[PDB]
RNA sequence: CGACGUCGCUUUUUGAUCCUUCGAUGUCGGCUCUUCCUAACCUAGCGCCGCAGAAGACGCUAAGGGUUGGAUUGUUCACCCACUGACAGGGAACGUGAGCUGGGUUUAGACCGUCGUGAGACAGGUUGGUUUUACCCUACUUAGCUGGAAAUUGCGAGAA
RNA sequence: AUCGAAUCGCCACCUACAAGACUGGAGCUUGCUCCCUCGAAGGCGCCAAGUAUAUUCAUGAUCACAAGACA
RNA sequence: UUAGGGAUAUGUGGCGUCAAAACUUAUGGGCUCAUUCUCGAUACGUGAAAAGGGUUGGUGGAUCCACCGGCCCCGAAAAUGGAUGACGCUUAAGCCCAAUUAGUGAUUGCCCAUUAUUCCUUUGGUAAGGGCGGAAACAAAGGAGAAAGUGUAGCCCUUCCGAUGUAGAUGUGGCCUGGAGGUUAGGACGAAGCUUAUGGCGUGAGCCUAAGAUGGACCGGCCUCUAGUGCAGAUCUUGGUUGGCGUA
RNA sequence: UCGAACCACCUAGUAGCUGGUUCACAUCGAAGUUUCCCUCAGGAUAGCUGGUGCUAGUAGAAGUAUUGUGCGGUAAAGCAA
RNA sequence: GGCCAGAACCAGCCCUACUGCAUUAUCCUGUCGGGGAUCAAAAUCCGGCGGGCAACGAAGUGCAAGAAUGGGUCUUGG
């Protein structure tokens, strides 16, 4: 399925004024649902740390940032997340994509299943795509083997929607009922 | 038994042997309840089901734990006069039965007609086997819903524990209709070589363009 | 075993409240009878001691079965004399009064002490003082008659 | 014998069995190669007893339970 | 958030059966095994602390050690037999994220309201408009109506908006009962009274017709006037009846 | 029939307390708060509600903003005041 | 026939199919260097330099006005 995240970049600014005639210009990357949400962020993050709220301000652009050719990579990726026990906690984490907003969801994933964090909480610090010999954890290296294969077990293989049915015979393929 | 008035009036009727349309299920290795909400859901639907094979039924977990949850269960019990309290049953086709039984209406006139609708038996009984090929509930089978690594039970051997009182009598029956069935199987392969034999045949008389068609269809 | 601290559980104690009942829900104790809980006194198994043996202590599973006779007191509680393997703790409208009993508490008679000028008062002592009704429904215990598988019908058909 | 009824696939090729972390057969190199019937079809049944220039169908008059049922 | 009814679409909540919806959806990612109040699926709210330890993650330091997170387990003892609502569920039907038929082509998967949109009808307005000098012509063997009007069987037609409600207020050419002044009718070819699987009308109080294989002498409508004027319960009054019962 | 007999009358004695209170549709629709009362199970009084209107029908409007101009000592902070 | 059904057409309403404009660069593609791995390679990755439209139904992206003219209405009237 396609990842349910979007790289969104955001150029912004504090409207000018009196005290600043010509204010410094800001861009930002983030991760977002939609363009509102990308704002939001953008606005968040201008008001913690540059004291700019977006009650003066002025959104210059705000554009999609479109993905590379898909081909199988190693990216690594800087997250930190917030909970109430214990503060900010920061990590970095190595996954198999083909795309940057690939890996981005799949650590959001992650980070719900095992520490039970949701989306508002994290902030996305970097990612990137790394080659496979700076590669550290053997759970990501094992699979960039010049010679890996594998066979296929324990499938559950269910028939087209059209074909389903309710009752089979034995060891036959005709249906009894639909 | 039927009356001797039914007998009277079927014999100045003059009509042949009847039998309605009935579904035959084979529950060996399937999950008791997802099969029991299906069968539960096409017993509603109107639908006139007998199933076999119940004491091989399969329930996740350790038989230890299941055996535990249905000594629970015996626990309930009327206080004041247990002659009218829960009746617990042993055998593994009135367990089964039951748990069909609690996912219907079973205080209306029509809950009680679905249920009416169902036969329940263990192994196969001579009655049964020479009525047509069984069925299987493909979405309830244990080789698609339980992860192999996982222990699971066989209801024969929980119910044997808890107080059913003929696993010995089913399984010696059931090992002698296997064998018959097995004799007669083995009988009748030149039967069904000669029918293989005449099918193949008869591609070389029939006519070149029946051929054709045939082929372009995929049956020959 | 465990001080100084600290966290919990229970509703078998007393408080706190005033939600139900004031054209009325019979109120203390005992006797009789049944059932339930376990925080285990005895009986069955285990573990460990500062367990040589004997006698014991501290735990775990376990409520299947047991847990007494008397003197004083209305007592519950208490204490003493004996027997025993042991004489564990509790709930059921502080189980149980159209089941009993009526000793206590709490009417009207009467005496004492203290209080009050007095009529009178006292969770102070004392003596005497009506315990009503089932033939109704259900529950329980026994005792009779009788249909019925579409659970009274359809002709609607399934044999371990 | 009342009785008019609802139901609309049948077989004496399914109506035997077991396993989904191993199904036709081998080979070592243990996941590849080679061989075979090539590894996702129970059989019939749907208007000439069988794929051929054979044969009665009305007026039951444009839908109406199917005016017909031992395939 | 509520006049009497259809159609469409939603809200809160849900899509294993009970029970309508994924006939158990995906060509989505992870985590979890729980032996007698039997893991979990409990918003408000209707169970759990200090302190400790099986799997899966993260920070530092060596050449394997400390630290702290997720889910699970111990800590966790009561009185009739019992409660994620029940069954059951573990390639979940559990928990945390995330979709709508799935790296294929861009925008709404499905189910359920006295809510929303729209259609029909009723009723009331701080309601808004139009018509009301009979245009002409027309015998049986195209038809009727047309009132200057608060309120009716509404003078007629078009249009818009509101409609629940205890205590309480007000309105009604709103209903019903005994008597009086007027007016207009009925009755021995049968008045009043009484009976009903007798229908018709009205939102309703009620009104009218039919039948009596009932009865035997009085009485209906309309406008005004008048009052000892409407019953389900007051441990209500008087009379009659009744299960308990062929019982004590 | 006695901690004041019985019979008739004043007597339908008084009750801030308990019980009851008979047809239908339609338009609207609350309060348990203020002050005084030998007042606390009751009244009067204002408020909430209905009816009737009067007046030149957009007027002397607003449980809401903006701009300008006044008022304040809670939250936070301090004890190096 | 003021009864029961079927189909046709008309007005209204309802639900369908048929879709253009902007944008893309942290991108596309050659070549040189180092870098990695192999049995030797390639590939994942990092600099320079030269060209650019990832255009198949390109893209999970920001708007959309496509009925000159497909079916339902025992959910409305003829
Ligand atoms: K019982
Ligand atoms: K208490
Ligand atoms: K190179
Ligand atoms: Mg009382
Ligand atoms: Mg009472
Ligand atoms: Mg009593
Ligand atoms: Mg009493
Ligand atoms: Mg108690
Ligand atoms: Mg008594
Ligand atoms: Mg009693
Ligand atoms: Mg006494
Ligand atoms: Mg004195
Ligand atoms: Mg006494
Ligand atoms: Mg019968
Ligand atoms: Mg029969
Ligand atoms: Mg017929
Ligand atoms: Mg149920
Ligand atoms: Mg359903
Ligand atoms: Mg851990
Ligand atoms: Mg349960
Ligand atoms: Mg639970
Ligand atoms: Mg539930
Ligand atoms: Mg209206
Ligand atoms: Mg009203
Ligand atoms: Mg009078
Ligand atoms: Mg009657
Ligand atoms: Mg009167
Ligand atoms: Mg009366
Ligand atoms: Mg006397
Ligand atoms: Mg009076
Ligand atoms: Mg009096
Ligand atoms: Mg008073
Ligand atoms: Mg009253
Ligand atoms: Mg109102
Ligand atoms: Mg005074
Ligand atoms: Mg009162
Ligand atoms: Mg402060
Ligand atoms: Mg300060
Ligand atoms: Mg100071
Ligand atoms: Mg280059």
């Amino acid at each position: 399925v396609k990842p349910h995240l979007r790289h969104y970049q955001v150029v912004g600014r504090e409207s000018p004024s009196e005290k600043n005639p010509e204010p410094t210009v800001y861009k930002f990357e983030v991760f977002a649902p939609n363009f509102v949400v990308a704002k939001s962020r953008f606005w968040r993050m201008m008001r913690v740390k540059n004291k700019v709220k977006a009650t003066h301000g002025d959104v210059l652009s705000c554009k999609v940032v479109k993905d590379a050719k898909l081909v199988a990579r190693n990216y690594l990726v800087d997250i930190a997340y917030y909970s109430q026990r214990c503060g900010y906690t920061r990590m970095v984490k190595e996954f198999r994509d083909v795309s940057k907003t690939g890996a981005v969801s799949q650590a959001y994933h992650d980070l719900a299943s095992r520490h039970r964090a949701r989306y508002h909480n994290i902030e996305v610090l970097n990612v990137k795509s790394i080659p496979d010999h700076e590669v550290k954890h053997l759970s990501i290296a094992q699979y960039h083997a010049p010679n890996l294969s594998f066979p296929l077990l324990q499938r559950r293989t269910k028939a087209t929607r059209k074909d389903r049915a309710i009752f089979v015979k034995k060891n036959t393929k005709r249906a009894v009922v639909a | 038994f039927p009356s001797r008035k039914d007998a009277f009036r079927a014999q100045r009727k003059g009509a042949k042997k009847h039998r309605p349309e009935i579904i035959v299920i084979d529950l060996k290795d399937h999950v008791l309840g997802r099969a029991a909400a299906v069968v539960a859901k096409q017993l509603l639907l109107g639908k006139k089901i007998t199933v076999v094979r119940c004491e091989q039924l399969n329930i996740a977990g350790t038989e230890i734990r299941n055996k535990i949850k249905y000594l629970q269960y015996l626990r309930k019990r009327k206080l004041t006069n247990p002659t009218k309290g829960p009746f617990h049953h042993r055998a593994p086709s009135d367990v089964f039965v039951r748990t069909v039984r609690s996912m219907l209406p079973r205080y209306t006139k029509r809950g009680m007609k679905a249920l009416n609708s169902l036969v329940a038996y263990e192994g196969i009984p001579p009655n049964v086997v020479r009525t047509g090929g069984r069925v299987v509930i493909p979405r309830a089978q244990r080789h698609v819903c339980y992860r192999s690594e996982r222990p699971y039970t066989v209801l024969g051997n929980m119910c044997k524990h808890v107080g059913w009182k003929y696993s010995d009598v089913v399984a010696n029956l059931e090992k002698a209709r296997v064998e018959k069935a097995s004799r007669h199987h083995e009988k009748q392969a030149k039967l069904r070589d000669a029918w293989k034999s005449a099918r193949k045949e008869a591609l070389a008389k029939m006519p070149k363009h029946n051929v054709e068609v045939l082929k372009k269809f995929g049956y020959a």
